[PDB]
């Protein structure tokens, strides 16, 4: 309930994706792969802007590949799909980082916006490790997002 | 009970006690809990990497409060350049990787680097700027320093002791914003790279802009031959404008040189040896205006005579005084009969550094030792009249507290005489400096000696050191050797090697500084029948592989005319034989072929070429260093397994 | 003042020694969280602190690892800053100068790091000048 | 940029249509020109580079088969000139690099407008009828020292033999920089230089040459210059300057630089 309607929307979409595969826990990989979808999201433009080699379109789709195959390495859980798998402790750490980053950006003064959520998820070690072997840099795309936020 | 079962609060407390970076890295590999504790506990980080892969920066160091970006490879490379629009991203990058930075050290090669990186942390409290390269041209004075003044800034400490700039840049920047200058609680301008020190007007403006300075260090010009030299008026203005000073370090630029030929009055061709514009009454007024002073340093390259009354006033007017460093202050101790006077009345001193006192005699040393009975560190330089008897008696007087002694440039006190003088404190002294002078005419366990500093003239041998008296040092761990002189006039040494194998006498020796940077010779071409610097590097580095050194700092000798400090083939070959090396820092230049010699050392981790001298090589064209060579060397060293 | 151990043993404590511990000073006075040797080992150090020091401290800390753990637990319970910090520093000195496997051997810690995790942590560590 | 420009540390400075290419001698790098570049960038486009044997280049890129003869260096120079779109360049080279430039001009005359040579020599070893360098037995000592250094480095020990240990007191100056590379590369380059002989090819050089020599030089005889003026197939001029040492353009700039500039700017030869 501490998220904006768009952040909550993408979070429950990731939850639905996790329940489809019955893969134990809603890892940050699920929510990040959900970010890769929904082309209106800032993630696509950030990824194309960050890497000059990423200007090639299909390479961006390979990111989903680098998630999908990684998502193929998760043993499934013996539970009914009509339930919310317990979000991992790494996911909670990511959400707390998102809340903290939102807090530190307004010293004068909490619903987390989409972009901070994306930055926090990219901060996750597993997502960054997935992106690294795909030639993508999580720090680079985070910096690109944060610079674009200033506009 | 096991450690893992303890509450996490005391686990954080115990992990915070581990300041060794290597052991912290080891501890982070124990388990997940240990990894989290180490990552959330680490407070200081010195970044190690290349500019190219800065976007491979880890984000696990979210709790570091002190960040040092001055050692990013290539050393001195511009961290941020206006030629690349993406350089701004670097700012954000750093701001996102280390959000809790309160102290920052950064190599400020270009103004854009400052303007983009420094304002990232509004809570920044301490800032250190490093630049040994040339000053970029700006429209006015202090334009690059004006970039420090951020809106949400609260900078309290500014350190420019390694930041080369014009002395007009500091007052220009400090006068552009009263709030920034008023918030400063410390200001370090003690830079030896200034061509000439701060003028009198510049000192007045700096002090007037910063009325809240608790610490003030500056490289000033006291030579009266120049126009605008700092004198009595500047000191009085310092005392008036900054009544809260606790540390005051004023030195002539030449007094900060590494080479003794630049500040020693005897080794200068008649330079110095003339009175400065400093009176005893002026010093009395200055000391009266500074009640909170705790550390004082007046290291001048011009004489200040009959300064005894001022130092007597120091004791009564500065009760908190603990450390005094004097340069060419004469009449400091002139005892008559048995009454103490001068610095001998400052009974509260804990350390005292003395340089170039003509009046000082054995009785002066006796008076200093008898009066300053709390003295723990004593340094004397260039006193021609003191002898072994006075120094030995002074050491006996201070036997209960004196643990750090430096005896340099004393004509009647050589190596043997210094070691005989320090006999009463032989089992208590911890740090020791002597001059390796073997030509001075006229139960032995250094139980707690831990650090030895040696100065020796070029072409002399190290072998007599053991015979000098420094024989049994079970706890000696680090030795620093500095060699100075002009070898363009010397012939080839008759003895093949300098004698580093002598240091095999000390079983616990593991760290060394071999500073040959103040040797002037011929780099790649000698006129005729002369020897280049490679011969001397071989002479000095033979046997360095036999020592079990784990850390080594090497300063290659320089060719002053060509302004190069290149590593030579014998130097690289001999450093290659040090198998047990862990850290190797070379303060010069070396091309790729010689740098690749160091890959044979299996345990070598920290290798870098640090040209921390002025002027540093400006670009890859002017020297044999290339950015690609450094990057390839780093990649080859990290991938070693 | 007389203090009582968890097992029921009773010891005598000086007023300044009692004020050394924040918990004791702020509060018979039983102590059901410390053993008898805990008091027997902390009393002399507290008395000396109320009153050569380095040698006496080195002789004081020449104890087994389990005893040192009991001491740090007791200091945490008593909220004594000096004793807690000193003993934490002593235990931290055991960390330095050893490889991770040696640390696990000394402290009997199970290794749960997969090789990929170890590689990642070493890659992160390589960014620090040691 | 390109792979060729990165392998040779190519730097382009200055402006103007005329191009001056600076080729350092063996044992040094482009930095040896750091005193001459300021006098050129205002009215010339200066190209600096390091040949593959230089200590500032990647030792893995060194090809022992290709750089066993001067043709490898000539082809590398031609590739560098063509990669950066340089034509009718003025080549200023030090000893034994101007030979590579001359061979390249033989191969590609269009690339070179003039050649400025500092203490050049078509052959380093003196024969019975040729007095244009050093005796074979005096280069034998240098080769022996380089072989010893390579052997010692192979076994993991320090190479401790220097040019200052040579006896001739002129080989000490001439081969001072040959001990400034990796020992195996140094051996290969020194053997290639010793075996080099460009006397037959001198008649095929058509570009003008500006030979610059030191007065009564003890290392490379001045007579060589006259010999070159007899065998070159194109216009040639010779000048003598009161300098000494192997690197006059670095150690003695106040005398060498005016001569080099004069020969660069004057084309009549």
């Amino acid at each position: 309930q501490t998220l904006t309607p768009e952040a909550a929307t993408v979070l429950n979409q990731s939850i639905a994706e996790a329940a489809r595969r019955n893969h134990g826990q809603t890892t940050p990989l699920h929510v990040a792969a959900t970010l890769l979808a929904s082309p209106a999201g800032f993630l696509r433009r950030a990824c194309i802007r960050s890497h000059p080699n990423s200007s090639h379109p299909l390479q961006c789709r390979a990111l989903e590949l680098c998630f999908s195959v990684a998502l193929e390495r998760l043993p499934t859980a013996t539970t009914t799909p009509g339930n919310d798998p317990p979000i991992s402790n790494a996911l909670m750490a990511a959400l707390k980082r998102a809340q903290a980053h939102q807090r530190r950006g307004c010293p004068e003064q909490v619903k987390v916006e989409l972009e901070q959520l994306i930055i926090s998820i990219l901060d996750d070690p597993s997502v960054s490790r997935v992106m690294r072997e795909a030639s993508f840099s999580s720090p680079a795309v985070k910096a690109t997002i944060e610079q674009s936020l200033n506009n | 009970t096991a450690l893992n079962d303890l509450p996490d609060v005391i686990l954080s407390n115990i992990m915070a006690g581990v300041s060794d970076v290597r052991s912290r890295n080891s501890a982070s590999l124990v388990c997940h809990k240990w990894y989290l504790l180490e990552r959330a506990t680490r407070s200081a980080l010195t970044l190690r990497g290349n500019i190219r892969d800065l976007f491979m920066l880890p984000t696990c160091f979210q709790s570091t409060s002190h960040l040092d970006l001055s050692l990013i490879s290539p050393w001195g490379h511009p961290l941020t350049s206006a030629a690349d629009p993406d350089s701004a991203l670097i700012g954000h990058l750093l701001r996102h990787a280390f959000p809790s930075v309160t102290s920052l050290a950064i190599y400020a090669r270009d103004p854009s680097t400052i303007h983009i990186v420094v304002p990232q942390w509004p809570d920044l409290e301490r800032l250190k700027l490093v630049r040994w390269h040339q000053r970029p041209q700006t429209d006015a004075a202090g334009d690059e320093l004006k970039l420090l003044i951020s809106e949400c800034g609260t900078l309290k400490s500014l350190d420019l002791s390694s930041f080369y700039c014009w002395t007009d840049d500091v007052p220009a920047a400090l006068g552009s914003c009263p709030t920034f200058a008023a918030n400063l609680k410390s200001l370090n301008l003690l830079n030896s790279s200034f061509s000439e020190g701060f003028k009198s007007d510049e000192i007045k403006a700096i002090t007037k802009a910063c009325p809240n300075l608790r610490e003030f260090r500056a490289s000033c010009m006291f030579d009266p031959r120049y126009i605008g030299h700092a004198g009595d008026e500047a000191l009085v203005s310092i005392s008036v404008n900054c009544p809260k000073l606790e540390i005051l370090h004023l030195a002539d630029t030449n007094a900060l040189s590494s080479a003794r030929s630049d500040f020693d009055p005897d080794e200068r061709e008649g330079l110095g040896q003339e009175e400065a514009k400093i009176n005893a009454a002026t010093l009395i007024e200055v000391f009266s205006g500074l009640p909170l002073l705790e550390e004082l340093a007046l290291d001048l390259c011009n004489n200040v005579r009959d300064s005894g009354p001022a130092l007597e006033v120091l004791n009564s007017k500065c009760p908190k005084l603990k450390s005094v460093k004097l340069g060419q202050f004469h009449g400091i101790s002139l005892p008559v009969e048995s009454k103490l006077d001068g610095i001998a009345l400052c009974q509260g001193l804990e350390s005292l550094s003395i340089r170039n006192v003509d009046d000082l005699t054995d009785m002066g040393l006796i008076a200093i030792g008898r009066g300053c009975y709390r003295l723990a560190k004593f340094e004397v330089y260039g006193c021609k009249k003191i002898t072994v008897r006075g120094m030995r008696t002074m050491a006996s007087l201070l036997r209960k507290t004196l643990v750090d002694v430096k005896i340099a440039a004393c004509k009647k006190l050589g190596a043997v005489q210094s070691l005989k003088a320090l006999e009463p404190i032989q089992d208590r002294v911890e740090r020791l400096h002597i001059d390796c002078d073997w030509d001075c005419p006229d139960d032995k366990t250094w139980a707690r000696l831990r650090y030895v500093s040696l100065w020796i003239f070029v072409g002399q041998l190290l072998t007599p050191l053991v015979a000098a008296g420094l024989n049994d040092c079970p706890e000696l761990e680090e030795i620093s050797i500095k060699v100075e002189g002009d070898c363009r006039v010397l012939s080839r040494p008759t003895v093949r090697e300098f004698g580093l194998t002598t240091l095999l006498n000390y079983p616990k020796l593991s760290r060394m500084h071999l500073d040959c940077g103040d040797i002037n010779g011929y780099a790649h071409t000698a006129p005729s029948g002369q020897m280049d610097l490679s011969l001397w590097e071989r002479f000095y580095l033979i046997g360095v592989g036999h020592l079990g050194l784990t850390e080594l700092n090497y300063w290659p000798p320089q060719d002053r005319d060509v302004n190069q400090r290149s590593l030579s083939l014998p130097a690289a070959g001999l450093l290659q034989e040090c198998n047990r090396l862990r850290k190797l820092f070379i303060h010069g230049t070396a091309h790729e072929h010689f740098m690749m010699f160091f890959l044979r050392i299996e345990g070598l981790r920290d290798v870098q070429l640090r040209a921390d001298y002025y002027p540093a090589p400006e670009n890859d064209m002017s020297t044999e260093m290339r950015a690609d060579s450094c990057s390839r060397f780093e990649v080859a060293l990290n991938r070693r397994q | 003042i007389v203090l009582k151990s968890s097992d029921g043993e009773s010891f005598e404590v000086e007023e300044a020694v009692a004020l050394e511990s924040q918990t004791i000073a702020h509060m018979g006075v039983p102590l059901p969280n410390v053993t008898s040797k805990i008091l027997a080992k902390v009393i002399e150090y507290c008395k000396r602190h109320v009153e050569d020091l380095k040698a006496w401290d080195a002789d004081f800390m020449k104890i087994d690892q389990a005893t040192l753990f009991e001491l740090i637990l007791a200091a945490n319970y008593l909220n004594i800053k000096n004793l807690l910090d000193l003993t934490c520093q002593t235990v931290a000195d055991m960390i330095k100068g050893k490889t991770p496997e040696e640390i696990r051997t000394t402290f009997n810690i199970k290794n749960d790091f997969t090789p990929e995790e170890e590689e990642e942590v070493r890659r992160e560590n390589q960014w620090a000048f040691e | 940029m390109s792979s060729i420009g990165l392998a040779h540390n190519v730097t382009i400075l200055g402006s103007g249509e005329t191009t001056v290419v600076l080729g350092h001698g063996y044992g040094t790098d482009q930095s040896v020109w750091k005193l001459l570049v300021p006098y050129l960038v205002d009215d010339y486009k200066v190209l600096l580079y390091d040949h593959m044997g230089a200590g500032t280049t990647n030792p893995d890129y060194f090809d022992f088969d290709r750089y066993s003869s001067l043709e490898g260096y000539s082809y590398d120079l031609i590739a560098i000139l063509e990669e950066f779109q340089v034509s009718k360049c003025i080549y200023v080279g030090h000893s034994m690099s101007s030979m590579a430039a001359a061979v390249a001009s033989i191969f590609r005359p269009d690339l070179f407008h003039k050649l400025v040579m500092i203490s050049p020599t078509p052959r380093l070893i003196n024969t019975e009828e040729y007095y244009g360098g050093f005796e074979q037995k005096v280069m034998d000592e240098t080769l022996r020292s380089l072989d010893e250094n390579f052997k010692s480095l192979s076994l993991g020990t320090a190479p401790l033999l220097l040019a200052c240990d040579l006896e001739s007191a002129a080989m000490q100056e001439y081969c001072r920089t040959l001990f400034n590379m990796r020992p195996d590369i140094a051996c290969c380059i020194t053997r290639m230089i010793c075996g080099l002989d460009l006397r037959p090819y001198l008649g095929h050089v058509t570009v003008p040459c500006h030979i610059i020599q030191s007065s009564n030089d003890i290392m490379v005889p001045v007579a060589v210059g006259e010999y070159l003026r007899k065998n070159l197939g194109g216009p040639s001029v010779v000048e003598v300057m009161p300098t000494e040492g192997h690197l006059p353009h670095l150690s003695m700039p106040e005398v060498t630089i005016p001569v080099v500039l004069r020969h660069i700017r004057q084309d009549i030869t």
